[PDB]
């Protein structure tokens, strides 16, 4: 090696060695992630250094939780991380397609072919595949049923069947609740609060908010039926003067006077709140709830509780907007001019105590534009798994709503794309037909992996499905229970169009870049 | 005891003679060989593993050279000249390295033949002067008003990179960004793409969605949710001073002896904040961007006037916003003027991309700053795309400053070599031999192009030389992808004259610098 | 991890697809090394021993013995090639290449979920058919000096330089025809090969006697 | 040919210390073996005849007890499947309060039978589906097995009889006395309103007199001493202050600025006069007892002693809140005299010495109050800790009874009946899931088997007799531990009963843990780090 | 016993179970009782215990002698604890309690 | 992403202290350089001078 004569402590792989290393790493990653694909996938256990336990089958989570220190593995992990960040699904398919693309490319490269021709064929095949995907997508009106089908297709692959069935309703209802007509969906308005006291099937949707903190005063009411919500960001505790004030007195009476007079600033704001509460509700029938982002000292807590006001302090910053959209009031940074029109309304507010943790519920809102999903489970790892599943489901439903088109799943679209690529192959000049064939075979990995995970054999199931597609022309996928060809659209197995497009683009780009790498160097020391 | 007596300190090595020259030339040749294969449209990419754990998948010569560590000082000099070439003109970083390596390789021959390095240096300097003359002679003019020619130039600059697949979009982005950054004031032309042409990478999406904005884009959100996230025609006020209450410079201590002084002090703090926000509001703006924090009370007073506030923005981003929307950054709002109010932005939109909020001030009219929003597969791909776009923008600004063009693909090298040989035919002294040697050493670029293309080097070079021996064949290069000789008047591969001049100058001067050197001494401290 | 590692903690085990991958990787590495040996257009390899002795060769068996390999599958293939050399005296490089390509082609289908046993059955059937075809295609002829010269050329050209091969062809054919008895097995022990280090490589010849 | 290299791919990419286990015999069987080992470790402490275990943690702290949850939490469990089962047991303890040993035993039996089913040929998914179906069938069957209900909770004898069984497994020799104490303490709490709070029952452990001398106090006991000279009050008028019993000071900064000699000579005298005025103003309301959460100044203590005011200082604010609940007072934030509603009343406050420790007792006379305290005597700290655990079990059983009054027979009767019914259901269900259903039914036999093994008789004879009797039609017959030979008896008459909610939650959690362990197929363990605990645990 | 590549409890855990551990506990209690036997009665004798610092404690009191002993046996600490309990509740008989308990176990 | 593993095949099967050089730039040019170096060492003792 040339560089080794300059930096002796350098590790270098050149020419076919770099390709061999990259393809070996990709094949190892693909072998690990093969068992993840499909609802028939296998649970994986992830034990951290500290002993934490995770139970996931996500491609991104598994990639982040294996003990791998390989460069190509890092590149594929970053690609999958981008896929998860933007689309929220398809990481396992991403890794599988990258690995199969590299394997099919090597199958021709090892026989004297240059990788550049393979990359040209990959580009042509990707263009044709994108055209076919445009031609095959199903534009539909995203009613509740289609969103439920998409949520099933995600959650069944993520969690147990019954838990998936519950999470489908939860996710779809939450998304439909927070969605405004002709407006981008803000997933920040769906709070995901997790409790650890009941079974996993008790996860539900609350048309309001759940706060992980409660009132700090024992005498405050634990339950208010008709409540006026005051969302505020005003400090109600003692605040020191910024310019080093200090006090100077000459007697105990003067010290007492100064002590009584140093609370007047906060007392004025507390009195303003109390006067507003008295004006708004002259009886004990209605209630008043104060949710403050900043702290409240015990003196103000006692003063408010003397008037029967429930006060919550140190709320999360996002809860300001969440309460504004749910209850309907307005967050106040000061009490300069506050009017009964700045108060939100909640049809029921109560506090729930669990161990050493106290929770506050805000339900029965008029028309909540922000809702929460209450994750419940007997174990921490169950809660983490359900959180990952609901994140995937929310991403899938949001993607389905964003563009009215949805793509049939179960690998039918991959089979049709491969068949179209094979048909289009003669139109490609030069030796790029080999790259086109490799791209088609790589696309065919998804039905192969689905059939293998379901317990059937790859070749027989694949040839059956391909023959059915050629004979009928429909979009026939993989039946994970019988192995026979099956129409994905009829049964309701749907895939996100954006997810498929991102898979094609990212997989092709990263495979082309990796195939063109001819040297791996580590000489920064 | 009785430690040895020494003149120089310990661990002080010293080599001398032919060994030092041979070692320097071998180090330069090894540096050239490292990136020899990364030249031409058929160049392969390399993976670099950073000591911090990062991966740099790149085709650029300068990045590869700067990502490695070497101990031989000649290799350090080669890395330094690569960085110099990258900083001066933008591209040509591997061509200059290859040229310097070849020049030192051909100078070693004469060094071994009882020729003093000063003679070789004088011949090299004469050759460099004649190379400059010939390059200026064979150049062609270009009108910057023709957008098609500029796009073709940028394309020929980026055909050798990984962005050649989306070359058209890349060229349009680079040309638009360079054109809109171009600015003049007080009779001083300025094209500052380092500061006012920002490239932002957000992984995900497709590269076809990447575009240059008629404005700026920052990773910021409103300080308070009530503030509007969408304003059609906003009046922008820029600040670089806190909207909070802060202690003074002098050591100030209050002394409270009365009951009402504490509350009075707090109320005056609030009133000072209110007066500051009133001074803001007096100009009636729509959005307020500040480099320092904004207090919650200030946010309330601003929302009372229906004003969107952005809390903490970097200095460079604030300067970009000022250039784009025509604002002027101020510090004391009591001195705010109407001229400081930034009007010209056609839209302010804050939309969530992925899981993060981003602020768009796009749709500006006559913006002097831009943000190139890059979307792609991952971070490494986007980094390589950004490097290619930087190369394209540097080539565009070089063409804008210097409208001359010279043929590419080795045609310029062959033409200059032939002219140098013809001039040397009349030389009679001993200096002619190194003169011809460097003249033919200039032919390494077409040879490397042929080698990377995979064709036959010897017969293609011989045919190209025979073609260049004719009269009107100065533009005859070689395809980097089909391995055939073509006239570049037809292929269209042209490169800026400035890039070629800088490459030849740097290569020759590096050869001179490493030829002047003998008696390496090492080991001493500072 | 496994049963053996449970009984013997300091044990090395490769199970299921791991063993197949290890064997196929070793075979592919051996094939990658010995690809360049095949044919007269092959490339010389210089082999340096621990003591510093220099050996130039292109023989498959000689190269295999002098490779610095400590792999079990490599050892198995080396034993097979050694037997091939011992009995027939040729075809070691072809042996290694065919073994490696067989393993690679078998893995190409095994990675698709196919069981190795079916591949082995297909291998047996194909081997039977190939043996029948080889019996059909062979060219039976009485061998005069010309055919023996052609065979010796086809070997020595693939072994050494063309001119040296041309000299050695006449040498070896004349020696064999000299010691050959009619309708009797050829005793190669009766041809003495003696080394002298005083002339050029083309000065080697055959002495109708003994040295 | 002397070393076996690592297979290309994931095997080589694995880190130096990581471990990867994939496949049935490498992951599932190993996890089942680990869970079986954990169940074996805890099994011997099941039932009334269970034996205590001396467990020493990493801090040389003894834990002699037969509480399954306590043993598991004091054990350094490292296997992650055993960690799942331990978390399931802890969740059962948190939700109900008793049945952790049941959860662990049932999970272990289910996992061993799942291993057997996998060995005979069944797939993991089929076993999981069979266990889920059988668990649903058992949950359906369980309500039909309820034999009686609490039917009252304000009674003393009835509640004691109900709670006897729960605290019979622990402290088997003497449970009637503990049952009476816990019943009295819980009946004092749990007013006409249906809400019952477990935290309202306090336990004070004082060493010396043996557990037979334990008593129940309608009040609170603090192991402290009075600050002042008054040590006994008969008609206490407790005033509670969260502020320190001292003159208030500015929160910003205090600086006494003296500019004349008169101020210097008058400052201390005026401060003392102000202290005296404040103390006398507090006393003028009749408050003869003052409780503070902060420090006590010397001048304030002197003036309190002058006016015959009993001073008690409580450092913990939890104790202050509990005292406010017990007496009915309000924690004043300032040193102002308490208004008539904020001044709490207790029938007797005095300083006493129980055994060795000096205690302050806020004793009521009525058989009511918000908080009741159980004083536990004994000869060893560990013995009192075990008695406290038994008291916690009894209180949790009372809370469960308040939540649900339905009861099921104990002593293995319910488990045997459940096994019989699940086997009958599974004998009719076709398909491969019948094997899993039958194994789930058989897993219930581990409870009577463990009871018989701990009692010292032959488990097989007991199980056969139980099946015979339940086939005869007696659903309320289980193991009789008061015999030297395998024998059974009806325990609806014997009063050995278990809460319906406890059994329901235990079955649900054990099945969930078992199926969660079974679902796992691959193990990827990172290299164990020697870090000083995760930052979450502080 | 088998290696069990993933051990259940943390490495170094020591477990003793069955009749032998009960007999060992009884023997440990006998050992503890033997250390305070000669201090009982009008003809009793005092014991001298030296700590690490070098200070010496001379006492005829059973509770004091047991406390100064650095007993670490889990079963033997019960005798020390009941001696402390007898000292706290009554103040005398701190040797009789240990002798009686050990004799019961014996 | 901090170390380059050895390429599968012959590179992994190579012995501990063994070395392998293949190709022009790393075998033929190196051998030519070594021979030129030896000739350079012996050159100065050529001829009567
Ligand atoms: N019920 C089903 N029947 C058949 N195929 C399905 C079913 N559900 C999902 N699939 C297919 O299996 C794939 C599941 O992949 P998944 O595990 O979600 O990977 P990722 O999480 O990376 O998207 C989808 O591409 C979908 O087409
Ligand atoms: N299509 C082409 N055919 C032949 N030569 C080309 C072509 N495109 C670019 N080149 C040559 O390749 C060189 C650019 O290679 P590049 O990798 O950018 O090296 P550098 O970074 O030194 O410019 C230019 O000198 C140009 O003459
Ligand atoms: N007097 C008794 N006779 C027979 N069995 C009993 C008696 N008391 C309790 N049991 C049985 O002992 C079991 C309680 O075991 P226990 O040690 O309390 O475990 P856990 O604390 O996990 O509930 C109950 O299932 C009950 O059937
Ligand atoms: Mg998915
Ligand atoms: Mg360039
Ligand atoms: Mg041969
Ligand atoms: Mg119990
Ligand atoms: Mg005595």
């Amino acid at each position: 090696a040339a560089v080794k004569t300059l930096n002796p402590k350098a590790e270098v792989a050149r020419a076919q060695a770099a390709l061999a290393v990259n393809i070996s790493a990709a094949r190892g990653l693909q072998d690990v992630l093969r068992t993840n694909l499909g609802p028939k996938g296998t649970m994986k256990m992830l034990v951290s250094g500290a002993g934490d336990i995770k139970l996931t089958k996500d491609g991104n989570v598994l990639l982040h939780e294996m003990q791998i220190q390989h460069p190509t593995a890092s590149l594929i992990a970053k690609v999958a991380t981008a896929q998860d960040d933007i689309t929220g699904d398809g990481t396992t398919s991403n890794v599988l397609i990258i690995g199969e693309l590299l394997k099919q490319a090597d199958l021709y490269i090892s026989e004297g072919l240059h990788p550049r021709i393979i990359t040209e064929g990959f580009e042509a095949a990707k263009e044709k595949a994108l055209q076919f995907l445009e031609e095959v997508k199903v534009s539909r009106e995203m009613d509740r049923e289609t969103l439920i089908d998409v949520a099933r297709t995600s959650l069944r692959t993520k969690v147990h069947a019954e838990l998936a069935d519950v999470l489908t309703e939860a996710v779809v209802d939450s998304i439909l609740a927070i969605k405004k007509q002709d407006e981008p969906i803000d997933l920040f308005m769906i709070e995901i609060m997790e409790m650890k006291h009941k079974s996993e099937t008790d996860t539900s949707l609350i048309r309001g908010l759940v706060l992980d903190h409660g009132a700090r005063h024992p005498d405050m009411k634990k339950r208010v039926e008709d409540a006026y919500i005051l969302t505020c960001n005003v400090s109600l505790e003692y605040e020191k003067t910024e310019v080093n004030s200090g006090f100077f007195y000459k007697s105990a009476e003067e010290r007492e006077k100064l002590v009584k007079a140093e609370r007047k600033f906060i007392e004025d704001r507390v009195k303003k709140i109390i006067e507003l509460k008295r004006k708004v509700c002259g009886d004990s029938d209605k209630g008043f709830v104060v949710i403050n982002q900043k702290g409240i000292d015990p003196f103000s807590l006692d003063a408010l509780s003397k008037e029967g006001i429930v006060a919550l302090r140190r709320a999360k910053r996002r809860n300001m907007e969440r309460l504004t959209l749910a209850c309907g009031g307005v967050a106040l940074n000061s009490f300069d001019d506050l009017s009964p029109d700045c108060l939100g309304h909640a049809g029921l507010v109560y506090e729930y105590t669990l161990g050493e943790e106290k929770f506050t519920f805000i339900e029965k809102c008029n028309n909540p534009r922000s809702v929460t999903l209450l994750i419940k489970g007997p174990n921490k790892h169950t809660l983490t798994q359900i959180k990952d599943a609901v994140r995937d489901g929310l991403r899938a439903v949001k993607n389905a709503i964003d563009d009215g088109c949805v793509v049939p799943g179960a690998g039918a679209v991959e089979v049709a794309m491969a068949e179209a690529l094979i048909k289009h192959k003669p139109s490609v000049k030069g030796r790029a037909q080999l790259g086109v064939q490799a791209f088609a075979d790589a696309l065919l990995i998804i039905p192969k992996v689905l059939a293998q995970n379901s317990g059937f054999d790859l070749q027989e199931t694949l040839v059956k499905i391909q023959a059915e597609h050629s004979e009928s022309g429909q979009l026939v996928g993989v039946d994970l229970n019988t192995g026979e060809p099956m129409v994905a659209a009829e049964v309701g197995v749907w895939d996100n169009y954006c997810v498929k497009k991102q898979l094609l683009h990212s997989c092709t780009v990263i495979a082309t870049n990796i195939l063109l790498v001819d040297e791996i160097m580590r000489a920064g020391m | 005891g009785h430690r040895p007596v020494l003149v120089l300190s310990q661990n002080t090595k010293r080599e001398s003679g032919r060994k030092v020259q041979s070692g320097n030339i071998n180090a330069a040749k090894t540096i050239a060989d490292i990136i020899r294969t990364c030249l031409g449209p058929k160049s392969m990419m390399k993976m670099l593993l950073d000591p911090m754990g990062g991966i740099v998948m790149t085709n650029d010569g300068n990045a590869i050279l700067r990502e490695i560590q070497v101990q031989h000082p000649a290799a350090k000099s080669m890395i330094e000249i690569s960085r110099t070439q990258d900083e001066e003109v933008g591209d040509g970083t591997t061509s200059v390295i290859i040229l310097a390596g070849e020049m030192l390789s051909v100078a070693e021959h004469f060094l071994e033949q009882q020729m003093h390095p000063t003679v070789v240096i004088s011949a090299y300097r004469k050759a460099l002067d004649d190379m400059i003359s010939t390059l200026k002679k064979i150049s062609i003019p270009v009108d910057i008003s023709d957008s098609d020619m500029m796009l073709n130039i940028i394309n020929s600059s980026i055909t050798t990179k990984a962005i050649s697949r989306w070359s058209s979009l890349a060229c349009n982005i680079a040309l638009d960004a360079v054109k809109m950054v171009q600015f003049e004031e007080n009779g001083r032309k300025e094209i500052d793409i380092k500061k006012y042409a920002r490239v932002e990478k957000i992984p995900g999406g497709i590269i076809e969605d990447s575009c240059v904005l008629r404005g700026v884009m920052i990773n910021k959100d409103v300080t308070h949710p009530r503030m509007r996230r969408y304003i059609k025609n906003p009046r922008i006020v820029l600040l670089d001073s806190s909207l909070e209450y802060k202690k003074g410079e002098s050591q100030t201590d209050i002394e409270i002896t009365r009951e009402e002084d504490f509350t009075r002090i707090l109320q005056m703090e609030e009133e000072y904040i209110q007066q500051l926000c009133e001074d803001i509001i007096q100009l009636k703006p729509d959005v307020v961007i500040t480099e320092k924090g904004i207090s919650d009370l200030a946010q309330h007073y601003l929302m009372r006037a229906n004003i969107t506030a952005i809390r903490r923005v970097r200095k460079t981003d604030n300067n970009r916003i000022a250039r784009a929307c025509g604002a002027r950054i101020v510090s004391r709002p009591e001195e705010l003027r109407e001229d400081d109010v930034g009007t010209g932005a056609g839209l302010l939109e804050i939309k969530k991309i992925g899981d993060e909020y981003f602020t768009f001030i796009t749709d500006c009219k006559d913006p002097k700053a831009c943000t190139i929003l890059l979307r792609g597969a991952s971070k490494e791909i986007l980094s390589e795309v950004e490097r290619n776009l930087q190369d394209a923008m540097q080539v565009c600004r070089n063409v804008l400053l210097d409208p001359q063009l010279v043929p590419g693909g080795g045609a310029s090298e062959m033409a200059v070599a032939h002219a140098l040989t013809e001039k040397s035919k009349a030389m009679t002294g001993v200096e002619q031999w190194p003169y011809r040697a460097v003249a033919q050493a200039l032919e390494v670029i077409p040879r490397t192009l042929i080698q990377n293309c995979g064709a036959s080097t010897i017969r293609l070079l011989t045919s190209l030389r025979a073609k260049h021996t004719q009269e009107n064949c100065e533009t005859w290069g070689v395809n980097g992808e089909t391995g055939t000789l073509v006239d570049m008047k037809e292929l269209g591969i042209w490169e800026p004259l400035a890039v070629k001049l800088q490459t030849y100058k740097t290569a020759v001067e590096t050869a001179v610098l490493l030829l002047r050197i003998d008696d390496i001494v090492s080991g001493h401290k500072k | 991890m496994a049963a053996v590692k449970t009984l013997n903690p300091k044990a090395e085990v490769a199970r299921a697809q791991a063993a197949l991958a290890v064997n196929i990787s070793a075979a592919r590495g051996l094939q990658d090394v010995l690809r360049t040996n095949l044919g007269p257009k092959g490339t010389m390899k210089m082999l340096v021993s621990g003591a510093g002795d220099i050996k130039l060769t292109k023989d498959g068996n000689v190269l295999l013995h002098e490779m610095q390999i400590q792999h079990p599958t490599a050892s198995l293939i080396a034993k097979v090639a050694t037997a091939q050399d011992d009995i027939t005296g040729d075809g070691t490089t072809s042996n290694v290449l065919i073994i490696g390509e067989l393993l690679k082609q078998a893995d190409l289908y095994i990675s698709e979920g196919l069981h190795p046993r079916i591949i082995t059955e297909g291998f047996e059937a194909a081997k039977e058919k190939a043996l029948q075809f080889l019996e059909e295609v062979k060219v039976s002829r009485e061998m005069d000096r010309e055919t023996l010269i052609d065979v010796a050329r086809t070997s020595l050209r693939t072994k050494v330089h063309a001119e040296l091969a041309d000299v050695l062809t006449e040498a070896v054919v004349d020696s064999i025809l000299a010691i050959k008895k009619q309708d009797e097995p050829i005793d190669l022990f009766m041809i003495e090969i003696m080394e002298m280090k005083h002339k050029s490589e083309t000065d080697t010849s055959l002495i109708r006697g003994l040295v | 040919a002397l070393h076996v290299p690592k297979a290309p791919g994931f095997a080589q990419m694995l880190k130096e210390g990581a471990k990867h286990f994939s496949g049935l015999e490498e992951a599932v069987y190993r996890n089942i073996q680990a869970c079986k080992e954990l169940a074996q470790t805890t099994r011997t402490a099941y039932g009334p005849n269970g034996m205590n275990k001396m467990v020493i943690n990493h801090l040389e702290k003894l834990f002699v007890t037969n509480d399954a949850a306590t043993i598991l939490r004091e054990l350094e469990v490292q296997h992650p499947a055993a960690k799942m089962i331990v978390m399931a047991s802890h969740m059962q303890e948190q939700e109900v309060g008793d049945g952790t040993n049941f959860v662990l035993v049932f999970a272990g039996a289910l996992l061993e039978l799942a291993e057997e089913l996998l060995r005979i040929g069944l797939s993991v998914s089929e076993v999981i589906e069979g266990y889920e179906i059988a668990c649903r069938k058992a949950h359906e069957i369980l309500p039909n097995l309820v034999c009686c209900s609490a039917k009252n909770l304000r009674d003393i004898d009835e509640v004691s009889s109900l709670l006897r069984t729960s605290i019979m497994s622990k402290q088997y020799g003497n449970e009637v006395f503990l049952a009476k104490l816990i019943a009295q303490a819980c009946v004092s709490i749990f007013p006409d309103s249906g809400h019952f709070n477990v935290d309202n029952i306090r336990v004070c452990k004082i060493l010396g007199s043996g557990i037979s001398s334990s008593s129940v106090l309608h009040g609170m006991v603090f192991k402290k001493e009075t600050e002042g000279d008054v040590t006994s009050v008969k008609d206490a008028k407790i005033a509670v202050y969260s502020c320190p019993f001292d003159g208030m000071i500015t929160e910003t900064k205090g600086t006494v600025l003296i500019k004349t000699a008169e101020e210097l000579m008058n400052f201390s005298k005026g401060e003392e006069n102000l202290m005296d005025a404040q103390v006398k103003a507090i006393a003028d309301t009749g408050a003869n007892v003052v409780v503070t959460g902060g420090k006590v100044a010397d001048m304030a203590l002197h003036y309190a002693n002058k006016y015959n005011i009993m001073l008690v200082r409580l450092n913990s604010k939890w104790d202050l809140r509990r005292l406010c609940k017990t007496v009915g007072a309000t924690a004043l934030p300032r040193l102002t005299p308490p208004v008539l509603e904020e001044m709490g009343h207790c029938d007797s406050v005095y300083l006493s010495e129980v055994g060795d420790t000096q205690v302050v007792v806020f004793k009521h006379e009525k058989e009511d109050g918000a908080i009741s305290t159980i004083v536990l005597r004994g000869s060893t700290d560990n013995l009192m800790d075990d008695i406290e655990r038994a008291v916690d079990d009894g209180v949790n059983t009372f809370k469960v009874l308040t939540r649900d009054k339905r009861l099921v027979p104990g002593g293995g009767a319910t488990e045997i009946e459940l096994a019989k019914q699940i086997t009958s259901y599974g004998e009719t269900c076709p398909g491969l899931e019948q094997y899993a259903i039958k194994k789930f039914a058989e897993a219930f036999e581990a409870i009577p088997r463990a009871l018989a093994e701990n009692s010292g008789v032959k488990a097989n004879e007991v199980i056969s007799k139980l099946y015979a009797v339940h086939q005869e039609g007696n659903k309320n017959v289980g193991l009789d531990i008061e015999a030297e030979v395998p024998a059974v008896k009806d325990m609806l008459e014997a009063g050995i009963l278990d809460t319906y909610l406890g059994k329901y939650w235990a079955i649900k959690l054990a099945t969930n843990a078992a199926v969660t362990v079974l679902r796992v197929d691959q193990i990827i363990m990172a290299k164990p780090a020697g870090g000083p605990k995760p930052p979450s645990g502080k | 016993m088998m290696p069990t590549p993933v051990i259940l409890l943390k490495e170094g855990t020591d477990s003793s179970q069955g009749i032998p551990q009960l007999v060992s506990n009884i023997s440990a209690c006998q050992v503890i009782a033997e250390a305070v036997r000669t201090t009982l009665g009008p003809r009793g004798m005092d014991k001298l215990i030296v700590d690490g610092r070098g200070k010496a404690t001379i006492s005829n009191d059973g509770a004091t002698i047991l406390k100064l002993l650095d007993v670490v046996h889990p079963a033997a600490k019960t005798l020390v604890d009941i001696a402390k309990s007898q000292d706290a509740e009554v103040g005398d008989g701190t040797t009789s309690v240990t002798l009686l308990a050990a004799e019961f176990l014996k």
